């Protein structure tokens, strides 16, 4: 709601990674993604830079969606 | 059952009859037995029916994983599975097999296999048992090194003799060409080459 | 100990990286005006050691030339209680009057360590001491214009607090030099010396790995002994192929192993 | 016990941190893959890199000949590569044996499933690092992709990517059949499928290639064959004449 | 790279085909279409380095294209391609660039030439990000004027 | 005695219906309390699309009359996307009316 | 050398086997399914998931065959479930279609079944399939049967019930959902709707694998003119059917 | 804890052990591989440890069928298991299939030996490092096979303390000869690098093993170089270093 | 410098002001370290690095000429 985006963004495509999320990193990821949105010069976050950051401090699971044999 | 195979210039043709006795009744007159065990090394079966294929099988089985982990074999190696599958059931198998196959390098070439189990490399082999007719009609009319056309008129008619004087050979007479370009079926009915 | 924009060479992506954080929002908010992010800060630098990561941190003060405080880990430490706590939360006081402030933790392991206080009483110390960063990072307090930049040996001593993003919000690694990146630091590092003439690094340093950045230096160290010993004054290629042999030898007397998120 | 996870026995979880561990080292050659389902072909490429200059190039290889109509792409490491390659020989050859005709893709893929799933059932077994795609051109299921894992899973694909930074691939390939609205390459020639695929992975990993840097594996009908240098650097010139 | 060869023989070539130009440069009064074919030969590396030395030598060439009156619209396609060829070290061509709108200046065509070349030239570097932009900036500033009249 | 049976999504309706009769009833103290009821019922995600688009309607009309504004341009555009997009059997007229009251809001701010 | 022969199974001091109650802390981690017992058939029903929306899902199945009056459905182990199935076919003809020719009772195929977790609970080397199967099918003698094989190995019949995460609800649904009379149609809609509870994801007839062991189906036999042999019992019901069915409820 | 077996898996993608088995291998001495049009030119350095020793008595290069090479470096009885190993699964080939084994076949027989000492707890993986090669009809080849059951191709493989030097002194000599160089001019060159890789380890005295498998002086069999030649190629590298 | 309960987060605060004025923040150039250890492998990974005793002498066990001097 604060920061502007680019319709080619998407918020839908963050359910489908990981499923356990403090609420300190989503404020973490958006911020490190408004830095590399500067790296190309850019005031609207795209969806590059929006994946490229939350790769960087994913803190990655093996009990979340997209990584189970479980099923 | 009548088998042979001739090298020549550009590779080997391999030729075989298609009638097949048991006893004096013919099984199926239109049997095939050039048998294919790799892509460009083919075999001529002859002597007791179920060994030859129950063999061939498991030949096919050997090359093929040879194939899948150290490039395709040469018709050397071919012949040499059948002589070490011979050799160890010499006693309770009869087979004869004419290994002939097209190595891009050197060319057609031509291994016969006794039942015993030996490898020997000969510019032409027979086998069968309408083959002990035709060794004279063979030995004196061959040169190394003809052409194509020589080639395929000299096996018709080698194998019309051979068809001639053994009953249990008959039927058409059918025809692998192993060669660069590839491989080639010929058939050829009995009206064909009785003429001749 | 002061050293220009470049305080390393073929690790300029990571120099790079860094300014991203710090000098980017001193120069201009108002570029994250635009994008409508909370002003970057916070950074962890972790990485193997003598990799250049504090002699960038003492790059950064000098190149900017901002307000630069500082703490060697244990510095701050002090026998009294209450007095400890004292200068830290004053100093972050001093951060707000001074400019664009940059607060340099130097090779912080000292009160890095976890809950423990089941030992002995120096662990409490630590957690008084600990507790109090916490509520200047985030709070009623917060910063925008005071920027902490953080330097340790290894990152999973911290205690896990420590590892919190928006107090940390970049997490910087620079690595060991890599195949060419010794080469990039070597021409460097020949200029300052007396030299034959030597433009013939590039195969013997990349099949002598195992260097880091500061042993690069130590290269031009050791073959300037072997120059010595020869009764030379300049660094030759004789000299400096027998370097690399001996200062690589000098490293496997004991191993480093480190692993990083 | 203290052991639950030197040997395979559930956790208190209910699980098996092992076989999670064998997944921890597939991304260590950090080699990505992209396979594509044309309209009768299969298409598949992965990375070559080499460190040094001192290896020869042609020997290094991830795209494993396994039948004459099943290709075998393998993420993670290359110990565990040649062991899964000999393994499913094995098995190919024994199938034409016992049944009379070439092996299925299908077929093979559960076979070296059954045999993951023994690996972590044995408690002296190590399972392998490695996932396996299998890329087939079927006659009976046309075009297919098979991907099996080291947890003796497998499922089909319509497309699929593996690597450490594959996410990016599946962003590509999901808009792609987005906008096609059908789960296939609508292309009649090898050659433009294999187009395509390289700039979905130009897209994707944000980083142009070379003819030394692909890899590029090609089922067709009734056969499998792998692309040389050359032939590769033909299709990269036809990208950009695009 | 797994092979030195490529590096010998590529920065070689680069010496050797300026020994070379001269006779080019005479076959183009003959015909410039076949001696711009061998320099475009030329042009195909597999080494970095000699990028930046081959394009140096079509730059004096097409200087007699360009003024042609017919033959520039022949250049302008020309650039096209050489972007899409490989990418061919992206310093090289970024220089190239430059250089010809320069020369444009200082060759003195029509209004209308003039304005129709930049238009295709501005187009090539639309479906680029890279040092382009500098260029491309300055002479679109320099088409602004053209239609403020 | 289908609280006892309390296993259905289609509970979400009945609590919707009891805050439009106050409503009409032009009470908000207990429109609210069975609004409350209807988010309870509401809570389970295993209900269809068209119901939440109800329940963000009638909180949208209802903060409405309270005066709020805010609140209900953000209600009355979450009802819009709903309306709008999904089928059309009433939702025709129900996206027309979601529509005016979003104009109608901003004209008080 | 091996010296994997001892069992890596034991008491555990407050008596019970450990290891049983990690798989069974398993099962609880996979997906759902659930089988009703109707008067005239039996119906299974389960979820179809996979790791990407661009795997395949048709080429993967969760109810399989076994026999053509006996089909499985599973709820745990993926992995487990596979070579379980094959051992399950392997079994049922060695020692019944060889013994007396033809396919085995559903009780007598249950007890071959559980006598191969028992073993993968005892005997070194090995640890229990996390898994529990229902095994339904239909047998001439005591006519339609549910049964359901635990990671313990033991078995139990039942009328009705339910396996994985979502067990506990589903179970409360089925006690009044489940009557003394249900007809086959009827279990269908309930089926989906108890398992429509449990599914968060897309509801479609290509999600939800439906199975009948219901009536015989001649066009299914593959061949004509028999009378004495009629056709199998069990069907799959392709996607089609079953979203007729989604807009039955 | 999970240093303890060779079938634990650790969250690094680590197995501790295979990775500890190449410390064993960083003890033995300098090999080298030369890579060259004819052939393959292996060279060892032989440690003289004392003066009781008899020089020229003891080869740590030994022949595997008659055309194949392997010198190995680690330790020295634990290779020589290996090598025995390497010999029995030869002469299997040689006798199925009537031909001497070619080198990628050897290739992956001894890989898939290795490979195995990981997979069960009741073994220990081997901790050498091997070169092997020669001449087939399919051409010389070169592989350098790791203790964790790797190899690949190679236009110069070394191995042992002073692979440091080597590795860079190769590097040269593929910028010398980027079309490559003669197996008989390569004796002087493997001569001088085993010297030059012996400064990081000049505590000692050492002798100068070096064999060939070349088409064009050995007739594609693997022999030993002695005599006038071996004793100039000492003095070459002789030298060349002072 | 991975302690787990205990006070060994005492002891090496006196490892980490050591390492912090051996960086040069200068007026150290001058200052140099001499040090005797009976063992090398027991030392920290800020020890290995070249900076803080860049020279690396071992010991060794005496020779045959050695121990006759040492006799005398
Ligand atoms: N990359 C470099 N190039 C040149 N000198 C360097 C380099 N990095 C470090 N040094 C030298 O090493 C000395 C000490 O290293 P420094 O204190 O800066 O590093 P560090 O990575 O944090 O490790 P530590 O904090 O344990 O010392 C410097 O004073 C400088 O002489
Ligand atoms: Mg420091």
């Amino acid at each position: 709601s604060k920061m502007s985006l680019a319709p080619e963004a998407d918020l839908d495509s963050l359910i489908i990674r990981n499923d356990s999320l403090s609420g300190a990193v989503i404020a973490a990821i958006m911020q490190e993604a408004g830095l590399r949105a500067v790296r190309k010069n850019r005031y609207v976050i795209l969806q590059s830079d929006l994946e490229e950051a939350y790769a960087t401090q994913v803190k990655t699971d093996n009990t979340v969606d997209k990584f189970d044999f479980y099923k | 059952t009548s088998i042979m195979a001739v090298t020549f210039k550009d590779g080997v043709i391999l030729g075989a009859d298609s009638r097949t006795t048991t006893g004096a009744y013919i099984a199926n007159r239109v049997t095939d037995k050039l048998t294919r065990v790799h892509d460009k090394i083919w075999c001529c079966r002859s002597g007791s029916a179920a060994d030859t294929q129950a063999i061939a099988d498991i030949v096919q089985y050997h090359l093929e994983l040879y194939t899948s982990q150290y490039g395709t074999p040469s018709t050397e190696t071919a012949a040499s599975v059948f002589k070490e599958l011979c050799y160890e059931n010499k006693d309770n198998l009869t087979a004869g097999i004419i290994v002939a196959g097209y190595d891009d390098k050197n060319k057609g070439e031509v291994y016969t296999i006794p039942l015993g189990g030996s490898v020997h490399k000969l510019p032409y082999a027979i086998a069968g048992s309408g083959s002990t007719f035709i060794y004279g009609y063979c030995d004196k009319n061959f040169r190394e090194n003809m052409s194509k056309e020589e080639t395929v008129d000299f096996i018709k008619h080698s194998l019309s003799q051979a068809i001639k004087w053994d009953g249990s050979s008959g039927g058409v007479i059918r025809m692998v060409v192993l060669t660069a370009a590839g491989v080639e079926r010929l058939i050829f009915y009995p009206d064909e080459y009785e003429q001749l | 100990g002061e050293i220009t924009f470049d305080g390393i060479g073929g690790l300029t992506e990571q120099i790079r990286e860094l300014r991203e954080v710090i000098e980017l929002p001193l120069k201009n908010p108002e570029i994250f005006q635009r994008v409508g992010i909370k002003p970057p800060k916070g950074v962890l630098l972790y990485g193997p050691p003598g990799t250049g990561k504090t002699l960038l941190a003492k790059a950064v003060a000098a190149t900017i030339g901002a307000n630069f405080i500082f703490s060697p880990a244990s510095g701050i430490v002090d026998k009294y209680i209450g007095e400890s706590a004292r200068i830290i939360r004053e100093m972050f006081a001093y951060a707000k009057e001074h400019e664009p402030c940059i607060i340099f933790m130097d090779e912080v392991d000292a009160i890095g360590g976890r809950r423990f206080s089941e030992g002995t009483s120096a662990d409490r110390e630590i957690q008084r001491t600990l507790m109090e960063l916490l509520t200047q990072m985030d709070g009623f307090d917060n910063l925008g214009q005071t920027k902490i930049i953080m330097a340790t040996n290894r990152p999973d001593t911290l205690d896990p607090a420590l590892l919190r993003p928006g107090r940390l919000d970049r997490k910087v690694e620079i690595p060991l030099p890599n195949e060419a990146g010794r080469l990039e630091i070597f021409k460097i590092h020949t200029a300052k010396v007396k030299k034959t003439g030597e433009f013939d690094f590039e195969a013997a340093v990349k099949m002598s790995d195992g260097f880091n950045g500061a042993d690069i230096r130590n290269c031009a160290t050791e073959a300037g002994f072997f120059a010595i010993r020869d009764d030379r004054d300049h660094i030759n290629p004789d000299d400096l192929m027998k370097a690399v042999r001996k200062v690589a030898e000098v490293k496997k007397l004991e191993g480093t192993i480190e692993y990083q998120k | 016990a203290g052991y639950d996870r030197h040997i395979t026995i559930f956790s208190p979880e209910g699980r098996l941190y092992q076989v999670e561990y064998a997944f921890k080292a597939t991304n260590q050659t950090n080699i990505n893959s992209l396979a594509v389902r044309g309209k009768d072909c299969t298409v598949v490429i992965s990375q070559k890199k080499v460190p040094d200059k001192l290896l020869d190039p042609t020997t290094v290889s991830y795209i494993f000949c396994i039948s004459r109509t099943i290709g075998m792409v393998v993420n993670g490491p290359i110990p565990d590569a040649r062991n899964a390659a000999l393994r499913a020989k094995a098995e190919a050859a024994e199938f034409r044996y016992k049944y009379g005709y070439d092996m299925p893709c299908d077929v093979l893929a559960k076979r070296m499933a059954n045999l993951s799933q023994i690996y972590t059932q044995r408690a002296y077994m190590r399972p392998l690092g490695v996932i396996l795609t299998f890329v087939s051109v079927d006659e009976e299921l046309g075009p297919s992709i098979y991907k099996t894992d080291p947890a003796g899973y497998y499922v089909g694909y319509k497309a699929t990517a593996t690597g450490p930074k594959q996410q990016e691939i599946t962003t590509n390939l999901e808009n792609h059949f987005k906008k096609s609205k059908i789960d296939h390459i609508n292309e009649e020639s090898w050659e433009k499928v294999v187009e395509f695929a390289i700039t979905h992975m130009i897209d994707a990993l944000g980083t142009e290639f070379s003819k030394n840097d692909l890899e590029v594996g090609v089922a067709t009908k009734d056969k499998f064959f792998t692309l040389s240098a050359e032939n590769i650097e033909e299709r990269l010139v036809a990208i950009a004449e695009q | 790279m797994s092979r030195d060869a490529p590096i010998k023989a590529d920065k070689d070539y680069s010496q050797i085909l300026k020994e070379e130009f001269p006779k080019i440069d005479s076959l183009a009064q003959n015909d410039c279409n076949s001696a711009l074919d061998q320099l475009l030969v030329l042009e195909k590396k597999t080494r970095q380095a000699s990028d930046l030395a081959s394009s140096k030598e079509v730059l004096a060439k097409i200087v007699d294209l360009l003024a042609s009156r017919n033959k520039w619209d022949d250049l302008n396609e020309q650039l096209t391609l050489l972007s899409k060829k490989h990418g061919q070290l992206k310093l090289s061509i970024q220089y190239m660039i430059q250089k010809v709108m320069e020369y444009l200046k200082s060759s003195k065509s029509l209004d209308l030439n003039t304005r129709i070349s930049v238009i295709e030239t501005i187009r090539v570097v639309t479906e680029n990000k890279i040092f382009v932009e500098v260029e491309r900036a300055r002479v679109t500033k320099d088409l602004v004027e053209i239609k403020k009249e | 005695e289908f609280k006892k049976l309390d296993d259905k999504p289609s509970l979400v309706d009945v609590h919707l219906l009891e805050s439009k009769v106050y409503h009409k009833l032009r009470n908000l103290a207990k429109s609210k309390a069975s609004l409350t009821a209807a988010r309870t019922a509401a809570n389970s995600i295993y209900c269809p699309t068209q119901t939440v688009a109800e329940l963000d309607l009638m909180s949208g009309i209802l903060h409405c009359e309270d005066k709020d504004y805010k609140t209900a341009f953000s209600y009355f555009f979450e009802s819009f996307e709903s309306y709008h997009n999904l089928t059309t059997h009433n939702s025709y007229e129900k996206a027309c009316q979601v529509l005016k009251y979003m104009l109608l809001s901003k004209i008080m701010l | 050398t091996d010296r994997y022969s001892f069992s890596l199974t034991t008491f555990s001091p407050s008596g019970k086997l450990g290891q049983i109650d990690y798989a069974l802390t398993a099962v609880k981690q996979g997906v759902t399914s659930l089988g009703i017992k109707a008067t005239n058939g039996v119906v299974i029903a389960t979820e179809k998931k996979s790791s990407s929306p661009l795997a395949m899902s048709e080429t993967l199945s969760k109810v399989s065959l076994l026999t053509p009056d006996i089909g499985a459905v599973y709820s745990g182990m993926g992995p487990d479930y596979r070579v379980l199935v094959d051992k399950s076919r392997k079994v049922a003809h060695t020692s019944y279609k060889r013994i007396y020719g033809e396919y085995p009772p559903t009780k007598l195929l249950v007890s071959e079944v559980a006598k191969i977790m028992q073993e993968a609970t005892q005997s070194g080397g090995v640890r229990p399939f996390g898994v529990s199967l229902l095994i339904a099918g239909h047998d001439e003698f005591n006519g339609f049967s549910l049964y359901q094989v635990d990671p313990s190995g033991s078995y139990f019949p039942w009328k009705a019930t339910a396996i994985g995460k979502g067990s506990v609800a589903a179970k409360t649904f089925l006690e009044k959902r489940w009557n003394d009379e249900l007809e086959l149609e009827d279990a269908i809609h309930i089926a989906l709707l108890t398992l429509k509870e449990s599914v968060e994801g897309e509801f479609n007839g290509d999600t939800i694998e439906l199975a009948i062991i219901g009536d015989e189906n001649p066009d299914l036999l593959g061949y004509t003119g028999i009378p004495t042999d009629k056709g199998p019992r069990f069907r799959k019901l392709t996607s089609q059917e079953i979203n007729d069915r989604l807009e039955a409820l | 804890g999970y240093d303890l077996s060779n079938s634990v898996f650790s969250p690094d993608g680590r197995n501790f052990q295979v990775e500890y088995a190449v410390k064993a291998v960083e003890n033995g001495t300098t090999s080298i591989g030369i890579k060259c049009n004819d052939g393959v030119v292996f060279a060892v350095e032989k440690l003289i440890t004392s003066k009781l020793l008899v020089p020229q008595k003891n080869v740590k290069i030994q022949v595997v069928d008659r055309h194949i090479g392997c010198v190995y470096s680690g330790l020295i009885p634990d290779g020589r298991h290996l090598v025995n190993r390497g010999r029995e699964e030869a002469a299997s080939f040689k006798k199925l299939y009537k031909t001497p084994i070619p080198i990628p076949a050897f290739a992956d027989r001894l890989g898939q030996y290795v490979q195995a000492h990981t997979l069960y707890n009741s073994v220990r993986p081997f901790g050498v490092s091997t070169i092997f090669g020669g001449v087939d009809k399919n051409g010389a080849h070169l592989y350098m096979l790791e203790p964790s059951g790797s190899y690949w191709g190679y236009k110069g493989a070394a191995t042992g303390k002073g692979r440091q030097s080597a590795k860079a002194e190769l590097e040269k000599l593929v910028d010398h000869h980027p079309e490559g160089l003669s197996a008989r001019e390569a004796v002087k060159q493997a001569a001088k690098i085993i010297y030059l890789a012996h400064e990081d380890n000049k505590e000692k005295d050492f002798e100068l093993e070096i064999s060939w498998c070349s088409l064009s002086e050995t007739n594609g069999l693997h022999k030993f170089v002695k005599g006038d030649l071996l004793q100039e190629a000492i003095d070459f590298a002789q030298k060349e270093i002072n | 410098f991975d302690s787990e309960k205990s006070g060994d987060r005492e002891v090496q605060r006196t490892m980490l002001e050591l390492l912090n004025q051996l960086d040069g923040f200068s007026s150290d150039d001058r200052v140099k370290v001499l040090a005797a250890t009976n063992r090398v492998d027991v030392l920290d990974p800020a020890l290995l690095r070249s900076g803080r005793l860049d020279r690396k002498i071992e010991f060794p066990l005496p020779s045959e000429d050695s121990r006759a001097q040492i006799l005398q």
